[PDB]
């Protein structure tokens, strides 16, 4: 192998199935990452609405 | 005593369906008076959730 | 899924005229041809029997053929006669003479090309063609000869479709013509090869229906042709209206015929009951099934108790529960178990349709495939052999040109049909 | 997250109407013109996503196809007030039926229509990001349901591979019958379904009629009642995907827990608080009563008796106001009973699920309102008796080739009958062998 | 033909009869080399 | 007949309804 | 900046009417060539300049000539609604048609009219300062379109030299046909077109009929629908010249990127959101769905199947609200598919362009309104199948010299048929050779 680290190079070419945390270039990974960031924003919004009433001031 | 005759689907699942809401209608009925509806949606363009505040 | 009708001979043209009155009434078509109905369910399957002419009008998909125009002028003079397309009336210049061979070979080949041209022209215009429907008598002359000629030609040209015939057959006692056995035997020989499914009616059975069940004081041919039009319009009802368990002519044929020669069926219609008497009947599925199996309501002279049911089918019209139908058919099969052929685990098919015939709350039509029809064929073969052994009237047919070997072949084929019915009647598991 | 529904033939479309009526009413999908004009839940939540996709203008559309060879039933859905929902491409209808012939559906007619169905399913499957199975509704007694169902599952199994396929199937009842040729079609169907399905749910119409007579008070039931019961069962099984709960259960957990060996995938289904409104106000309905109820044969939706066999696995789905401690007490009481028996090689026989959403009430419906319900799917050797009776009826007819000429005319070799009958015989022998104790002399 | 009315049925790209030419839904693809591995180990001053 | 497939002429076809249909309003 | 349009014969003039209708409606020029007198946006932008020139009084006039040998179509233009838009010198008409004879157009009749055409084109080219190509619309099936189109392209190619010439050509459909002598005219046209055109776009009426039946809901299409689709395609291709964008594409970049070898210049064209109004409101139309759409054969406007060949290059033009990251993800997903194949000597198969101006909606039109669209032109070896069927029909007719006496009487040697057919045979062999997988690397 031309790489200094052989294990990383070998693991890179092994095919993968997880399309979760944004790693792929396909459309599914992008859509899922967008869903995750939207969900995080919504959850923070609701929690701030229900506990932190003095944030905006 | 046999003037009204429904079929089973219309009698069970969609009983309140008037004759004016089916695909086939006469050619001399007005269309402007009928409200527009061409899809199914949770809200009727309701302001509580569609508006984004800022 | 559209049916094309052919009406042949006097009996066929009269029954057809009454049939198209009944069908036009059920779909709300005025005698001018204008649609005047009051629900889309009537309109949405009108194509099945009618073609659409320009601005409203409907025309009925039927061909009328006869050898003397007297009948044609009578139907054209009738109350709905105007609806028929003028170019669809085909007639010759000399009568059938009540002779099968003349009607089949001499005037038949003269006219047959124009009827086949019209029938092909009408069939090929359809986007998908279902079977043909033919009404004729088997005892006559032009009905038997030209009907079977046309049947053979349509079977050559459209072998992948379904072929259905409705046929009137001679009473053993009430003959209308002396030479009935020859015409009947030759026509049944032709039909058993060409046809896919054939329905048979005895005028004697209709007479006994009218007198015993309807108690009519002075019945007329309009009543008999109304009974026939009722059963005919009932068989096609699942083709043209919604229901909980749809059915089709091809689905009926596949479930009714165990072997391809066994395709002759008896018919009945249940909510028959005479005017005036306070008893209503037919208000529930047990009443219809009990009347349905009563021999008073069956359209053949043979009685089921002398034979066995291979298969049966019931088509129900009206708003009803499937349980009452299913449990009634099970109870009838269990209680009368000796009359059902034992190597088939369930002999009855049921079907349920939402839309009843006009003026009845509910109705059912019954179709039965029973081996007792063999007694009728035996009867025809006996009368034929009595006449043929003595050369009783053969010179007319031979003068038209038939070889006697056709008569001996047709007799042998009918005798083999009788033998096949008898062997399947007496078969056993062993 | 996503699931795609495929409806085939007459039973599958009629059950589909009830299913989509129920899922609409549970989520709140209404006509856009028809404003609620009333108090509603009013909480914008992701739960629709399992069954709906948004256009971005906020219209909802459902993840379903309707497949039929005769026009009448699909043309009936195109004419109602439910036309506004489906995308018109989703409603696919042919010209003419398969006429109760499996050979006609599989070889002659379904072969023309099948490529449109696969293209539509692909267009659906491309608009997903966590598809976790197909739900299929069909009957194996009729011609198009058998032939096109087999052909479509074969193509799906090659193209999509490992993805799970769960079927809800209406089988021919053991003595109520509607058509003569039912045994031939059911045997030939079952041959294809054996190889190409991950879980198969078993239904008998005679059992659901008996259940509606005994428990509900209906003298004259009709197909809409049975289809509403089926819809409730499907809603209970898919509720685990759609709402919050204490113990969730993903659809892959059913397949991992219920199927011990790859051929042993035919399962029985039952539902507990099937009760009428007049009885419902006379009785409390605690957890232990409904847990005891689901094991009585009067509760089952398939006509088989489990006392003549042994359980291999049970999966119990509880929905509504239930607490895990009561589930544990109920399961321990069930475990004590002597008329409930498990094969000795399956010691931990139960899986539990607990979901907070109670079952919905439909305005025209016949079920009562209840705070909790439980639904069971279980694997048992008793199922072998249903196949033995179908095979005996097939043998009776096939000894004389009673109807074979239709099938031979529509394109099938006579040899195919004997192959299918031997494969179902081998399935019977599998159920005989698997249930035999591995006792060892010592 | 099968669709009805068209001059000819359009060819299909998604699916095929031949199992060795059809297109599987679950494409079994490659991970980028960046998001794997450990990375440099960096120490603070206590 | 010019040594062909019989002296019969096949009439044409009028309409060809498709598989998928629209759900917009239809008039008599 | 500038482009000159040349319209030849009946199809080319009728398609021109739809094109200039569309270009007027996109810029906002009234049918009489005057800008809206009541509109006061103030930013009198230069975008028209690609297609219009100003006099100085503010009337607009378009950079086109209409050429025909029969009067009727040009008199229809003269008497129609756009009478005042065109300069009367631009509308050139002969006395009598070429009667489906290539020989009549090329030798006998077009030779008198051709010098007026060259004088008009010169008068246009003198009123330019950055001419960057010719757009030509014609059909190769008819006599004047073939003969005069070839003669005029030859003269333009000698006089102007290096300037690019792009043709939009309607080829004879593989079983739809309109005249008996179409193969002869198409062969003789293609012989001249091979030497003297830079890119040739292929159209088949049978494909646009199929597309209008399947995707749109039109039961009874006519030529105006096809001509509006062609006009939309041409507007999409020329939009890159007229409006701001992220990745512009000059007409010379198309020519540089699409043609690998100087004979291999025949390209396929497709358009994505061909959709009806009822389907369009049921579905979202994101970038990945339309990118998947442009590759399905149901979208193409030419009757060929690309699975029997290999793609060499694709050029994808996106217009409307699209973001480059979505284009990159889409192209990588298309590249992943196994039923889409590129020749192994072309690893980097795609060129992208992205423009912000969305497609215009025409008052009488049949397309839905959409926020974005994509248009593709691609080079593929499958086109060799299109030539082989024309050559087979030529061989069938030419074996008996079925009609040749007309051509020989109007002035053409019999030898020209065999020469042209041998040149098309060589073009077939070129497409066989370029598409062969080279095994020298392994
Ligand atoms: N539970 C239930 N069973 C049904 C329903 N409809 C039909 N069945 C049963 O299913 C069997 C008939 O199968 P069908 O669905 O009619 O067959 P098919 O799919 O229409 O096949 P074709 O007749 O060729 O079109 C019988 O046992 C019926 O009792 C229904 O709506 N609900
Ligand atoms: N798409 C499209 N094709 C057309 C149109 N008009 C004609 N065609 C096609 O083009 C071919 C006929 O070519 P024409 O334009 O009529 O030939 P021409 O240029 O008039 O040549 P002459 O007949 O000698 O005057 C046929 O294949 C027609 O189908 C049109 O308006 N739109
Ligand atoms: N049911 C019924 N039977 C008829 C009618 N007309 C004639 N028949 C019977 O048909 C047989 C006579 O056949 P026919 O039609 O005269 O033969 P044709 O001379 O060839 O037309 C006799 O049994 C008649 O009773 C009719 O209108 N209805
Ligand atoms: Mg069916
Ligand atoms: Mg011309």
């Amino acid at each position: 192998c031309p790489s200094v680290t052989p294990q990383l190079y070998e693991k890179s070419h092994k095919p993968s199935v997880t399309v979760g945390m944004g790693m792929k270039g396909s459309a599914a990974s992008t859509a899922c990452w967008r869903d995750q960031v939207d969900k995080e924003e919504q959850l923070h919004a609701i929690w701030a609405k229900r506990y932190d009433r003095r944030s905006n001031a | 005593v046999l003037n009204c005759r429904p079929t089973t689907y219309r009698r069970d699942y969609i009983p309140t369906a008037q004759p004016n809401e089916y695909r086939t209608l006469s050619h001399k009925t007005n269309l402007q008076d009928m409200p527009p509806s061409f899809a199914y949606s949770t809200y009727a363009l309701d302001d509580p959730r569609r508006i984004i505040k800022y | 899924r559209e049916i094309v009708c052919v009406q042949a001979g006097q009996c066929g043209n009269q029954i057809g005229s009454k049939f198209w009155e009944v069908i036009s009434d059920e779909h709300g078509v005025d005698p001018t041809g204008t649609y005047q109905g009051d629900s889309d369910l009537q309109l949405e399957r009108i194509n099945v029997y009618f073609d659409e002419a320009t601005g409203g009008r409907y025309v009925p998909r039927s061909v009328l053929i006869d050898l003397e125009p007297g009948t044609m002028d009578s139907v054209r003079a009738g109350p709905y006669g105007q609806i028929f397309r003028p170019d669809n009336f085909i007639f010759g210049q000399s009568g059938a003479g009540n002779n099968w061979a003349k009607g089949h070979y001499t005037e038949g080949a003269e006219l047959i090309d124009s009827v086949l041209d019209v029938c092909c022209k009408e069939a090929e215009s359809c986007d998908c063609l279902q079977g043909f429907q033919i009404c004729h008598s088997l005892g006559g002359g032009t009905g038997s000869g030209m009907g079977t000629l046309l049947i053979s030609k349509l079977r050559e040209q459209y072998p992948d479709r379904i072929m259905m015939t409705f046929s009137i057959i001679p009473s053993p006692k009430v003959s209308d013509t002396v030479v009935e056995p020859y015409n009947t035997t030759l026509s049944v020989h032709q039909l058993v090869e060409n046809s896919d499914e054939s329905m048979c009616i005895d005028n004697e059975a209709l007479y006994d229906i009218c007198f015993r069940t309807l108690k009519l004081t002075t019945p007329t041919f309009g009543d008999l042709n109304h009974l026939v039009s009722a059963v005919v319009s009932g068989v096609t009802c699942c083709l043209r209206f919604p229901g909980q368990l749809n059915s089709d002519l091809r689905k009926l044929a596949v479930n009714l015929v165990p072997f391809p020669r066994l395709h002759f069926f008896m018919m009945g219609f249940a909510p028959l009951t005479s005017r005036g008497s306070q008893q209503y009947r037919g208000l529930s599925v047990p009443e219809l099934t009990q009347q349905m199996f009563d021999a008073k309501n069956m359209m053949q002279a043979a009685d089921p108790r002398h034979g066995r049911y291979l298969t049966a089918s019931a088509l129900f019209r009206g708003r009803m529960s499937t349980k009452e139908v299913d449990e009634q058919m099970l109870n009838v099969q269990n209680k009368n178990s000796s009359y059902f052929i034992e190597w088939i685990p369930n002999n009855i098919k049921s079907s349920v349709c939402d839309i009843p015939p006009k003026g009845l709350k509910m109705a059912v039509t019954f179709i039965g495939n029973n081996t007792c029809i063999q007694e009728m064929f035996r009867r025809v073969g006996e009368q034929f052999t009595l006449m043929f052994r003595r050369k009783a009237f053969l010179h007319w047919y031979t003068g038209e040109g038939m070889d006697e070997m056709e008569f001996t072949e047709a007799e042998s084929n009918m005798n083999d049909l009788v033998s096949e019915y008898q062997q399947y009647q007496d078969a056993t598991i062993e | 997250r996503e699931a795609i529904c495929i409806h085939i033939g007459q039973a599958g479309c009629q059950v589909g109407n009830a299913c989509w009526e129920l899922f609409c009413l549970e989520h709140g999908i209404q006509p856009d013109g028809a404003m609620p004009s009333d108090k509603t839940i009013g909480v914008e939540d992701d739960a629709f996503n399992t069954f709906f996709s948004e256009t971005g203008a906020g219209k909802h559309v459902p993840r379903a196809v309707f497949l039929d060879l005769e026009p009448t039933v699909v043309d009936e859905v195109r004419t109602g007030t439910y036309r506004q929902l489906f995308h018109p491409e989703q409603l696919i209808s042919g010209k003419e039926d398969a006429a109760n012939n499996y050979a006609r559906g599989h070889y002659t007619i379904g072969k023309e229509i099948v490529d449109l169905c696969l293209d539509r399913i692909r267009k659906l499957a491309d608009n997903c990001t966590g598809l976790q199975g197909f739900l299929v509704y069909h009957a194996v007694g009729g011609g198009t349901g058998s032939g096109l169902g087999a052909l479509l599952l074969e193509r799906l199994s090659v193209d999509y591979g490992k993805k799970s396929k769960l079927g809800y199937t209406v089988y021919p009842s053991p003595q109520v019958s509607t058509a003569v040729v039912e045994p031939y079609n059911s045997v030939l169907s079952t041959h294809s379904l054996l190889e190409h399905t991950d879980v198969a749910a078993m239904l008998d119409n005679e059992a659901i009629y008996d259940l509606t007579r005994r428990n509900l008070d209906i003298e004259r039931p009709t197909y809409t009642n049975l289809n509403r019961l089926i819809g409730q069962v499907v809603s209970s099984l898919t509720a685990s995907l759609r709402f919050d709960g204490a113990l969730n259960v993903d659809l892959t957990e059913f397949q991992t827990n219920l199927v011990p060996y790859p051929r042993i995938h035919f399962v029985l289904t039952s539902y507990a608080p099937v009760i009428s409104a007049e009885k419902a106000y006379h009785e409390q309905l605690s957890v232990s009563e409904i847990s005891n109820a689901v094991f009585e044969p009067a509760s089952m939706m398939t006509k088989c008796d489990p006392r003549h066999g042994k359980y291999m696995a049970c999966c119990l789905m509880y929905r509504g106001d239930v607490v895990p401690k009561d589930v544990n007490a109920a399961v321990a009481t069930i475990k004590t009973k002597r008329t409930i028996q498990f094969v000795d090689w399956s010691p931990t026989g139960f899986k539990c699920g607990i979901n907070y959403q109670p079952p919905t009430v439909v305005p025209g419906g016949d079920l009562a309102k209840v705070q909790r319900a439980v639904c069971m799917i279980a694997n048992s050797t008793a199922i072998a008796e249903v196949f033995a009776r179908i095979d005996h009826k097939f043998d009776l007819m096939y000894s004389k080739r009673a109807f074979v000429h239709w099938y031979v005319g529509e394109g099938m070799e006579e040899g195919e009958f004997s192959e299918a009958r031997e494969d179902l015989a081998a399935l019977e022998k599998d159920y005989e062998e698997v249930g035999a104790e591995s006792a060892d002399m010592d | 033909s099968a669709f009805g009315g068209l001059f000819s049925d359009p060819p299909l790209v998604s699916t095929d009869i031949d199992p060795k030419k059809t297109d599987p839904y679950d494409k079994m693809d490659t991970i980028p080399s960046r998001y794997l591995g450990k990375g440099m180990s960096i120490g603070r001053c206590p | 007949p010019p040594k062909g497939a019989t002296g019969v002429w096949k009439p044409n076809t009028f309409e060809c309804t498709s598989v998928v249909q629209s759900c917009l309003r239809r008039f008599y």
